[PDB]
């Protein structure tokens, strides 16, 4: 299952 | 033995002709199973191996919803590293991650891997420790002070750990005849003369899985690793995988050359030559 | 910013054997960036229902792609793989040796 969405780079 | 489970996401701009597309793929080892495609008519996460087909709709929304907002976080991504390079808006640019975990036979952590990159070069990569960060130019020490203020590494770290090894232990009981088969390499040699007074000596793998593999050429016990032609391994559309093998061999010589195969699906390791 | 040209492979999934439905494959890795134009030719001619992979990436973050069609081979019909990339000056044509 995917990672949760996380922080823009 | 050890498997593996792995996610590409790739974000690529395209100024001009609409919002950058995101694509992300979902592995276990070499298999294939989920992919989402934000210029699908109607984009989701979708099954693309049989084991998988069985999650329930929660499964299939949340993969979904975090997609369409890693569509968005990306493309913010792809303005933010434009503007650390001082990019025009003009070209097209790709962010790509890989991220994932390995366990070994019993189903433990080996190590977890969340690596970046920008337009094909090294951008950032969470260190082994899943604790620190690799940054490989001062654009990149921007987007870890972001980084490490949204105390990202640990909720990376957390999903390696947890989720990570998790689903993958639950992914390899359901696809087990498939995941967990190693399928050997059925083998040749092929014999093509050049001229009189030389040969090629074509080595075959065909019909293996997983996609590793080892295949080397003697010349009187010596590895010809220098003068060994080798392809690279390809996808046959059927979940295996093929690759040869090639050297070039004075006419007459042909039986001072092996042909050395090894992979998981082999008892023991192969020692093959030309048979005329 | 730096590009890699692709590395193109034709080849059938079975061993060929006229007559026989087989899968005709071209297999496209290495390059950077994605963008890439592949098709499948029966004797010159674009092929129709051509099929690939979802893209993905190898370790040194260069493409992947398999396209597909399924095919009869005989010994008459000649095939091949046509690649257009941003590398390539004008669309590189890998014929289907069978050997
Ligand atoms: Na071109």
């Amino acid at each position: 299952t995917v990672r949760a969405s996380g922080h823009s780079y | 033995g050890s498997h593996s489970m792995r996610y590409f996401y790739t974000a690529m701009s395209r100024p001009g002709r609409g919002e950058p597309r995101f694509i992300a793929v979902g592995y276990v080892d070499d298999t294939q199973f989920v992919r989402f495609d934000s210029d699908a008519a109607s984009p989701r996460m979708a099954p693309r191996a049989p084991w998988i087909e069985q999650e329930g709709p929660e499964y299939w929304d949340r993969n979904t919803q975090i997609s369409k907002t890693n569509t968005q976080t990306y493309r913010e991504s792809l303005r933010n590293l434009r503007g650390y390079y001082n990019q025009s808006e003009a070209g097209s640019h790709i962010i790509q991650r890989m991220y994932g975990c390995d366990v070994g036979p019993d189903g433990r952590l080996l190590r977890g891997y969340d690596q970046s990159a920008y337009d094909g070069k090294d951008y950032i990569a969470l260190n082994e420790d899943l604790s620190s960060w690799t940054a490989a130019d001062t654009a990149a020490q921007i987007t870890q002070r972001k980084w490490e203020a949204a105390r990202e590494a640990e909720q990376l770290r957390a999903y390696l750990e947890g989720l990570c090894v998790e689903w993958l232990r639950r992914y390899l009981e359901n696809g087990k005849e498939t995941l967990q088969r190693a399928d050997p390499p059925k083998t040749h040699v092929t014999h093509h003369p050049i001229s009189d007074h030389e040969a090629t000596l074509r080595c075959w793998a065909l019909g293996f899985y997983p996609a590793e593999i080892t295949l080397t050429w003697q010349r009187d016990g010596e590895d010809q690793t220098q003068d060994t032609e080798l392809v690279e391994t390809r996808p046959a559309g059927d979940r295996t995988f093929q690759k040869w093998a090639a050297v070039v061999v004075p006419s007459g010589e042909e039986q001072r050359y092996t042909c050395h195969v090894q992979h998981e699906g082999l008892p023991k390791p192969l020692t093959l030559r030309w048979e005329p | 910013m730096i590009q890699r040209t692709p590395k193109i492979q034709v080849y059938s999934r079975h061993p060929a054997e006229n007559g026989k439905s087989n899968f005709l494959n071209c297999y496209v890795s290495g390059f950077h960036p994605s963008d890439i134009e592949v098709d499948l030719l029966k004797n010159g001619e674009r092929i129709e229902k051509v099929e690939h992979s979802d893209l993905s990436f190898s370790k040194d973050w260069s493409f992947y792609l398999l396209y597909y069609t399924e095919f009869t081979p005989t010994e008459k019909d000649e095939y091949a793989c046509r690649v257009n990339h941003v590398t390539l000056s004008q669309p590189k044509i890998v014929k289907w040796d069978r050997d």
